[PDB]
């Protein structure tokens, strides 16, 4: 049948836990029935599937929160930028313009957010961190208009880097705050989008990104710790944005990533031996394309001319059938509650999954109903390549700050 | 201290010992973007949070209202901030600080603020230990939460800790022979130690990973440490290994064995090895069984092995 994951043959995919339980087999179990119980809803119930994409109840979703949450957001007053590229991105994936009003209230909310010492904090008054300011600079490069990069205050930023910059080559995410490979990505990401970018700002960035790169493949969050989807998109990201990576093992890290698919779900896990989750369709699968660009570039003549090195099909149905919450809003699994930050990658994901492209090829695989097509997404920013060119270019007409 | 979960407990501006305090608003602008509707109480700790933080107080209140914007929302990083500065400011006795994010962490392990916070206060007291029994007490919760153990692998390291702790990576992969987590541990641990060129050494971990494979075939763990430990110098280094693991195929077999039997026929296709035309396509025909078969959901990954074997070992 045209589904993947309903075929009969896709029975033997289940777990086998040799007779030896643990607490890991026990959990993978249990959400494997979950999952298969969605996936034979269709036949449970005498009805032929149809994977869409609601659409429509995402749109409501997000733009209400665009505007305003209830006290359940309270454990987000300190990531607001975040709640604004999430939401934004989202939008932009669906393909929903952004009012000229609400770009410029989101230019003025953000101008609140940044700080005097350069960066962007959770919030108003807030100091700057990192995150939110990866974050906000992401969500002003979506809306892409001259005020909204007028926001942010390039010499300052720069300094605010600087002030993180640690001798090891990586960057603390906030002063006084812990160090992590997210750091150097959103440092990174920052810098280069906006040219502050000094001969010396990511000296030994790349080094220290490579001393993550750990036994499995994979990168970890700092030398020494498991590999992680989050960290190893972070690591990789940064590095092809650095142009180093060449400093790492690229071929034991496309195994490790290839090997973070479950052969069941359909979907992505974070880490071996792990439960799988709708947002590592970006930050797993969004390996992909990187491992695709950097490969290609050392003139791998092996690469293929229409697909991602990861089964399309499957992580589209395993999003489509069970990462939507028909109120509105993606999520991690059947079973969780919805949430922005979910909604955002889970799309982010699907998108990755039916846009292939690779210079002058380009080939699309949409599961279900033609209108699940969403707007493409850049793999090392996540927001859309022509934003990405766009704030490039834009940037590029003025000088690195000295 | 009034708990913020107390039967009694009373907004701040309504606190006669905050009187002299004009609480300060957010300022979110004229037209709010995802603005948060919080809860009276909420906005009660922050609008005085903001006056103290602003007039930069640095008083024992000050530092009992911090207690209460953390417990409303720990991932307030501004907040920990402050906090730090209070306890230097006001010679706060840090061992009590201590007892309090032992506390908290138990509470919200998965929160990179609470963790950072540790860290700080056992650099400054230069003292670690408690940190492998408390840590130990949260990983009996969550085996695999990814701060504990980077909190685990920094005080082993800082203040070489290294003794003990293949002795806890024994005993939690009794419990557990999947976890992964602890797996790295085991890497970590012996890299810093030993390492792996002893040859004593690497005999009795690839020995100890075989026989965990014996006993759970589809552990992907073992696999990935077992192929971890030897891809350094190159399986073709170790002749033994390709038939040892042909030999347990009829009945442990998995893709993972597939899988690794084509890792060692892509080295040794890559070190100079007999009949280079037999071994590749030996490769091939995994490589396609794996594709077709075996381990579809990988199929765009095994075709391209595929090609690129071929592509120069034709
Ligand atoms: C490991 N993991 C895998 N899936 C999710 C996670 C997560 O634990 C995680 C930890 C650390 C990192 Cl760096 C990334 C992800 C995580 C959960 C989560 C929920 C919300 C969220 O919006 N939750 N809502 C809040 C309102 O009520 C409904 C649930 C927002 C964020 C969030 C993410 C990034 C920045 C700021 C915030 C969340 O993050
Ligand atoms: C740009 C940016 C900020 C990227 C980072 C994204 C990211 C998802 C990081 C993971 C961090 C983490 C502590 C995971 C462990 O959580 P868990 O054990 O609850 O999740 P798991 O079981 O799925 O591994
Ligand atoms: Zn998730």
């Amino acid at each position: 049948e045209p589904l993947y994951s309903l075929r009969p043959e896709h029975a033997r995919e289940r777990l086998q836990d040799d007779s030896v339980e643990t607490v890991t087999s026990i959990e993978q179990a249990k959400v494997e029935e979950k999952i298969q119980e969605v996936f034979s809803s269709y036949k449970f119930n005498h009805l032929v599937p149809r994977l869409v994409l609601q659409r429509e109840k995402h749109f409501h979703y997000l733009k209400r929160g665009l505007r305003q949450l209830t006290d359940a957001y309270e454990c987000l007053d300190a990531s607001r930028p975040w709640l604004c590229y999430w939401i934004l991105h989202s939008l932009e994936l669906l393909d929903e313009p952004i009012p000229q009003i609400v770009a410029t209230d989101v230019c003025q909310f953000l101008e609140l957010c940044q700080s005097p010492d350069g960066g962007f904090g959770g919030g108003p008054g807030q100091y700057p961190h990192l995150a939110p300011t990866y974050a906000a600079v992401n969500a002003l490069c979506i809306i892409g208009t001259e005020e909204a990069y007028n926001v942010i205050n390039r010499e300052k930023l720069l300094q605010y880097l600087y002030s993180l910059k640690q001798p090891d080559g990586s960057f603390l995410m906030h002063v006084g705050g812990e160090v992590d490979v997210r750091s150097a990505y959103c440092a990174a990401s920052v810098a280069s989008l906006t040219n502050i970018i000094t001969p010396d700002l990511f000296e030994g960035t790349a080094e220290w990104i490579a001393r993550c790169q750990n036994w499995e493949g994979g990168i970890g969050g700092v030398p020494g710790m498991e590999a992680h989807g989050g960290y190893t998109f972070c690591g990789l990201a940064a590095l092809v944005i650095l142009k180093k990576e060449r400093s790492l093992n690229l071929k034991s890290l496309l195994q490790w990533v290839t090997s973070r698919q479950m052969r069941f779900e359909g979907g992505f896990q974070g880490r071996c031996n792990k439960l799988v989750d709708g947002c590592y369709s970006f930050w797993q699968a969004g390996l992909l394309p990187l491992l695709h660009r950097a490969l290609h570039a050392q003139g791998d003549p092996a690469l293929s001319m229409s697909h991602w090195m990861f089964h399309q099909q499957a992580l589209q149905e395993y999003i489509l059938m069970c990462c939507q919450c028909p109120a509105g809003g993606l999520l991690d699994k059947p079973g969780k509650s919805r949430d922005f930050y979910h909604t955002c990658y889970c799309l982010s994901g699907l998108s990755i999954a039916q846009h292939f492209g690779s210079g002058a090829m380009l080939h699309d695989v949409v599961m279900g109903v033609p209108e699940n097509v969403l707007q493409p997404t850049h793999p090392v920013y996540n927001i859309g390549p022509d934003k990405v060119i766009q704030a490039t270019t834009h940037f590029l007409q003025k000088p690195v700050p000295g | 201290f009034l708990s913020l979960d107390s039967p009694t407990y009373v907004l701040y501006r309504d606190r006669a010992e905050w009187a002299d305090i004009d609480p300060v608003p957010q300022n979110d602008g004229p037209s709010p973007v995802v603005q948060i509707i919080y809860s009276e109480k909420f906005r009660d700790v922050y609008d005085y949070f903001r006056a103290v933080l602003q007039r930069d107080e640095r008083s024992e209140r000050a530092f009992k209202l911090t207690r209460d914007a953390i417990e409303l929302n720990a991932a307030n990083y501004t907040v920990w901030h402050f906090r730090r500065v209070l306890l230097r400011s006001l010679q706060k006795d840090l061992q009590e600080e201590m007892n309090y994010i032992t506390a908290i962490i138990e509470e919200q392990p998965k929160n990179y603020q609470v963790w950072h916070h540790r860290r700080v206060l056992v650099e400054w007291l230069k003292d670690p230990s408690q940190e492998l029994e408390f840590i130990a007490d949260i990983l009996n919760q969550d085996a695999k939460n990814y701060h504990a153990w980077q909190h685990r692998q920094w005080v082993i390291q800082e203040f070489r800790l290294w003794d003990n702790e293949l002795q806890y990576v024994d005993q939690l992969l009794k419990e557990d022979v999947r976890n992964n987590s602890v797996w790295n541990q085991r890497h970590f641990v012996i890299s810093n130690t030993t390492g792996y060129s002893d040859r004593a050494v690497l005999e009795r971990e690839v020995q100890y990973t075989l026989e965990m494979i014996k006993l759970v075939p589809h552990n992907e763990s073992a696999w990935n440490y077992l192929k971890g430990i030897l891809q350094d110098r190159g399986l073709s280094r170790y002749p033994n290994l390709l038939n040892q693991l042909l030999d347990l195929q009829p009945s442990h077999s998995s893709p993972y064995l597939i899988a690794f039997l084509v890792d060692i026929y892509e080295d040794m296709l890559e070190n100079q090895c007999d009949n280079k035309e037999d071994i590749l396509n030996k490769a091939l025909e995994l490589c396609e069984i794996l594709a077709k078969e075996k381990d579809t959901i990988r199929k765009e990954y095994w075709r391209y092995i595929g090609r690129s074997l071929q592509s120069k070992h034709s």
